[PDB]
């Protein structure tokens, strides 16, 4: 059972020098210089440089910048796959594990570095609940002169470690602090010449800072030390492959945007100088998909640009808004189009189902020891999955008062805590609250049910005061309604163009559809259903029976007396 | 109010094996 | 030992690559990286994972690949050759490391490894005696030679992404089946080889129609796996079926016969079968199930509008809610709807998913759960039959979380599984049955005159089901109550079954027309439909006959005369020898 | 099997994946499909492309008898494969291919990849799913074929072909009506088994039963009564022509149950009528004899009638106290423990009890508490 050597590798190559870990290195050295219980335990997280500390110690000894008492030591990295190989044998693990220790006794100054200690030290050969998993090393660690550098995550530390008190006392925890962007900027600088020599490229200072800053802003799943190098590594490969006779050896910020976007699974949102083009004409391109409530577009687009300019607050979301207008105006349409414009996902929730007292926990999750804990909360889960999406909450006024408190904490601090101990980042989510009857007037003679002080009455000042700006939506004007129905006719036209037909429909047909489709209270919600049956169903049957399969010509005819939409078919 | 759920914990059976060898000659 | 696939491309034995251009750039991207430079292709079998590696060697010969890796000669290894000579003591390991030493001296090459899960899976894979998992780690850690692998979503999840060493060495690539149009081009490339082998000639429409139809009737493998086999099989079947006068010419009719045999159907498949089955969908369905003329007609119109294509391709073909009481033949039309359209049936009783935890089971439970090993029932069922119909009875009892998964299908037509595969719903129709409203409709009021008109049972539908969910639904089909004429046919159906069982014993059964009417009112309950008709027949008809059969005149097939008594208004049974 | 055999020949002629895999359920005639192929070669009905092609049936047991000191396994396979390959027309046939793939390694993977030699493999749907799907290399070369069941009329011909062997061994004569009865009766009642296997089991059993009754040679002719007896015995359907000895129990089941339990006559009538109905044959063939929910005041004979019913009918009472199964996890006891867990050794209490006593009354006391 051979074990990889970390000093032989560093003397030939393949071991990258560790930078900026003076404090952690000194602690590991100090721990390894102890007489008893000299077994460091590099407790960290995923993506942080845990193995780097261990491999850094190897290049330090080779170079010689180590205390003479701690010199001449050879760090050995055992192959877990080798020891764990072989099964259904009474002594395979014992022979392999005790062979490594025996071959290590010959070198009384050698150090052992076991990566992923929890895998082999949690259950080595725990067949049928055997208790031999970690009992072999325990006497060796406390008494034996053999040292065992362990590296595990913080979560695994709690799940397995600290429960076996005997094993925990024989290990010295070494806490990692997840270095900040500034610390990571110096780390990538030292590694810049190494990557530049392999890819024969050059990285600009702007690109280095942009890559680390963009990864933390968008790549939340991975940690900063490893993910940042991933972007730099990928940009070098892409900077070399994409050029065709251009010979663009330099690596500008542009290449960084491409790789981060692709690895983040987003539609080009994480790009520099590209958003400014859309921000310049965000309202213009939005006005082509929405008709009316133009004043609302100005309030929404300015706040978005205000937040994107980097002048907002760090402990608050990009912007909290309370869209207020009668039902059907199109606040949801503005949001469903804003997300596609800004290249962000869309989160849609309805507070109608969260009006009970026990249903509020469905957003943040049930407390531990109660029903609903395992899956968690849909709100915090969706936010963690898409921290850049747009949050839409329909009919917020119906929500229970406890739910308002949850939103208050979000708008005040910009973060929520999941029932599993996670932290839902809200600093990059556009919070959108929509606020607004079907039953006829209860009177002898029916009457109109159409409906600044209204919001103050239905919303406490503490909630209103936390909003960035309350955008108002104007009632759909009669002239505007003619524009809205045109979008459905042209939408069907492009859909029908794929089949090969052209609808002759003119404003005469839209006249009846307008009043029938649009309602003052329901708004334009029945409008979609109108085309679904009146315009789509009749053409569908004839189009498929064979008359218009190989190219078709259709038309519309509305008779005053019939008060219905007739159709004409040709081919 | 609320219902306090209970999480059962499963146990798995893993058994070692020994090999009785036969001399070739 | 190893085979230099790169050399084969220079020789010209390898074939050109048709498609998968985007995937090829990703492989080149990873290889140029200093770290995490080992590509990993994870996909289902038949997607053509190995085609990408084979094609990669071909492009280097052309020189389009960057000159940085032009000199690189991609190699390949087969575990079969390595596994040979098992009797020798560690020859598998001894000869594998020797190969690396040869490759290390060159220090410039890539090594394709088909079914890499086996090498890393030292005993994890079924019948695995390989111990090369540890062997690869030294070469990969040094980084002198890159490796390209191949695995599936099942193995990748259970094995890959767990070991940190593999996570920082192999990069996940999402190989996906190509477009239908792309599949046609691939067949065109291999035309001279396949045609020359069988000395046959098939037209463009034959291979084109084959891919569009093979997907419908075949599910065991991906798109460009059966298609390459179907044309091969068609040429082989054509070569040998004629004893003489060989019909080398291949037309659309010939491919229809071979696919029918493997499909195990009685020639119903056709190139435009969908258009033919849709026109005669209404008339061929009403005959099978009596009644529900208004509901059946509405359902047929919805499927026609969807197939027309004037909508959203991502949305499912149809979302229908079969409202109304049970026992009105709602499940029957669903059963016959699939049989008419030549598709399978996937019945799921949602009454067993009345808890929040069970909801996760549908899309895959967390590790260590019984459902997790099996996988998501909804996703696995759809993958096994992407054209069948989904039936979810008693949706009003299901947890509100279940609606969330259904929303993703009706809004996106795709449900990501924990394994990572994406389900296809654009060709699946979902039909849900609910009894909500019937209880309220039959709720007699507190008054002298019963409020006979209590059909305003839509509020309950809206109350139980959130507006968001029902909003997407196309139409809430309301099933009417069977008329006395239909009920009479149902009684005859149960009577015929009884007569058939009785005929095996030599016993006839005569039932008057008036007696049947008595069973109609008692057998059919407005709140329960015609479901109690099977129980009333057992209690009113089978019980008296059983006593006479065991000990009586009916011991050996004598006679039966069932007649209703007008004075008592009760069924009377006459027994004769 | 003219359509099933056609599938094998066409795939064999294919340039690639020329390895027919006859995947079918147990007792479906999978070996007959390949055994029948050899017959057609001599007759010459097979297409000329594959005419004059030898078929070799490999014996796993013969090759497994390794005498050399661990060198026989590889030497036997290596020499055997070359003999079949040099001819270039032989199409090897391996029944129960799953055994060869499993360690006992195979060393036949290079041969399969080259495709120079065609090998036919038979395997059950169970084993095919467990191992062949995992190894894409092995299952890629093999093209899974589907064999579900033969036609009803064709089965009668197969029985006639095999009838002389059974008649000679049992010294009995099977009437044409009896054979048609067995096929029709067996398929209708024994749903779990398949038409080829069960059809020959009843025929073999029917002959033994007739010969065994008389000490001397007699009862040569076999009547449909025996076929009904053996098919009913395996299917467990209540046999017709009930004996007068058993016509007293059912006749006096209510009177006996009324003496032990007084009152609540409706409960006794429902139970006795359902039991009598089942014996008559006018009962569901896919549902229990009777599902009855007994509710009422305390001490009204709800449990007593069930216990006495078992005693009167002389069948074991599988009494289950549902109060124990309050929790969902307790369901494992009834359905069964998982295959790999610690309790896998213990079987399902409900499943094992029902298997041990198929006709036993099942009493689920206090079902609501479950
Ligand atoms: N001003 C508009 N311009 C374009 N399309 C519109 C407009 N208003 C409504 N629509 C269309 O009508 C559809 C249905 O309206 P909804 O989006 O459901 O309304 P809503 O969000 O409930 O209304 P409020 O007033 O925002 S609560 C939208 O999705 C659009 O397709
Ligand atoms: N088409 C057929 N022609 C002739 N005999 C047939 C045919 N189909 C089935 N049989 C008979 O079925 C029997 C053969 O069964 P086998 O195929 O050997 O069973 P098997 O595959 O070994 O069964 P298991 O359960 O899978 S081990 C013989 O009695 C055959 O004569
Ligand atoms: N109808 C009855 N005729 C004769 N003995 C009876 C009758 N009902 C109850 N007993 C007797 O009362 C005792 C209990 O009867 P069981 O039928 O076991 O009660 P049970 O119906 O299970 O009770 P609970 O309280 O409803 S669970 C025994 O001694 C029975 O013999
Ligand atoms: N401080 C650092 N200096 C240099 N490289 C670092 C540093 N922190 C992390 N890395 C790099 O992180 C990469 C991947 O993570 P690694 O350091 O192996 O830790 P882990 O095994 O915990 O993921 C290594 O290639 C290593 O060079
Ligand atoms: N894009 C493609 N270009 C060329 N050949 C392809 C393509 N996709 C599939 N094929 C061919 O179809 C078959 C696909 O087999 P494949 O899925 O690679 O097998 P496996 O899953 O065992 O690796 C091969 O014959 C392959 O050459
Ligand atoms: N319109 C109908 N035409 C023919 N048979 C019908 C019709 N409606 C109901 N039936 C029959 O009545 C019964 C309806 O209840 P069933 O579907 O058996 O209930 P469940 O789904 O609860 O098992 C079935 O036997 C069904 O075939
Ligand atoms: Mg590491
Ligand atoms: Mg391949
Ligand atoms: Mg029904
Ligand atoms: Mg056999
Ligand atoms: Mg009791």
């Amino acid at each position: 059972n051979f074990t990889t050597n970390l000093n032989q590798l560093a003397r030939v190559g393949g071991i990258d020098p560790l930078i900026g870990r003076e404090k952690e290195l000194e602690r590991a050295i100090q721990v390894l210089c102890r007489r008893r219980k000299n077994n460091p335990l590099l407790v960290g997280e995923s993506g942080v440089g845990k193995t780097a500390i261990a491999e850094g110690l190897a290049w330090r000894i080779v170079q010689g910048d180590v205390p003479e008492v701690m010199a001449d030591c050879t760090i050995y990295s055992l192959d877990i796959g080798s020891l764990l190989a072989g099964t259904k044998y009474r002594g395979d693990f014992e022979k392999r594990f005790k062979a490594l220790l025996k071959q290590l006794e010959q070198d009384t100054n050698s150090i052992l570095f076991i990566d992923e200690i929890h895998t082999i030290i949690g259950a080595g050969a725990a067949s049928g609940g055997q208790v031999d998993a970690a009992n072999l090393i325990k006497p060796l660690l406390s008494s034996g002169k053999i040292r065992v550098i362990g590296s595990t995550t913080y979560q695994e530390f709690s799940n397995i470690f600290e429960k076996d008190r005997a094993l925990a006392r024989r290990f010295q925890k070494i806490d990692i602090t997840e270095p900040s962007i500034e610390e990571t900027v110096q780390i990538i600088n030292g590694l810049k010449p190494k990557y530049e020599a392999h890819h024969d490229v050059r990285y600009t200072a702007k690109a280095v800072r942009a890559a680390v800053e963009l990864a933390v802003k968008y790549i939340n799943d991975r940690h900063l030390p490893d993910k940042a190098i991933d972007v730099i590594d990928e940009a070098g490969a892409r900077a070399r492959l994409m050029p065709v006779s251009k010979r663009k050896k330099t690596v500008n910020v542009a290449d960084i945007e491409s790789v981060v976007a692709r690895i983040a699974r987003i539609p080009e949102k994480s790009v520099s100088q590209s958003d400014r083009d859309t921000l310049k004409n965000l309202g213009d391109r939005l006005k082509m998909l929405v008709f009316g409530q133009d004043k609302a577009i100005e309030a929404l687009t300015e706040a978005i640009k205000m937040a994107r300019a980097g002048l907002g607050h760090e402990h608050k979301p990009v912007g909290s808004f309370l869209f207020a207008g009668p039902t059907g105006v199109g606040k949801t349409e503005v949001t469903v189009q804003l997300s596609k414009a800004l290249g962000i996902e869309l989160l849609r929730f309805d507070m109608s189902e969260y009006m009970e007292r026990h249903t509020v926990s469905r957003l943040i999750g049930a407390p531990p020891g109660y029903v609903g804990f395992d899956q968690g909360g849909l709100l915090t889960d969706a936010v963690i999955k898409h921290p850049h999406a747009v949050l839409l909450l329909d009919e917020i006024e119906k929500a229970h008062p406890d739910v308002f408190n949850i939103l208050l904490q979000v708008m005040d601090n910009g973060t929520l805590t999941d029932n599993n101990g996670r932290k839902a980042d809200f600093r990059n989510v556009v919070l959108v609250m929509t606020t607004n009857t079907e039953r006829k007037s209860i009177g002898l003679i029916h009457q109109d049910n159409s409906t600044m002080e209204e919001i103050k009455k239905i919303f406490t000042p503490e909630f209103r005061n936390r909003l960035d700006n309350i955008i108002w939506f104007d009632h759909l004007s009669t002239d505007v309604i003619h524009q809205v129905v045109d979008k459905f006719i042209v939408e069907l036209q492009v859909q029908l163009d794929q089949k090969g037909v052209s609808l002759e429909v003119s404003q005469e047909a839209r006249n009846w559809l307008a009043e029938k489709g649009y309602d003052r209270a329901m708004g334009a919600r029945p409008m979609a259903r109108v085309i679904q049956d009146n315009l789509k169903k009749p053409l569908a049957n004839e189009l498929l029976f064979g008359s218009l399969v190989d190219g078709g010509q259709v038309t519309v005819a509305l008779d005053k007396e019939k008060n219905e939409l007739t159709y004409g078919f040709q081919s | 109010g609320k219902t306090n759920d209970w999480l059962d914990f499963d146990q798995l059976a893993e058994e070692k094996v020994r090999d009785a060898l036969k001399p070739p000659s």
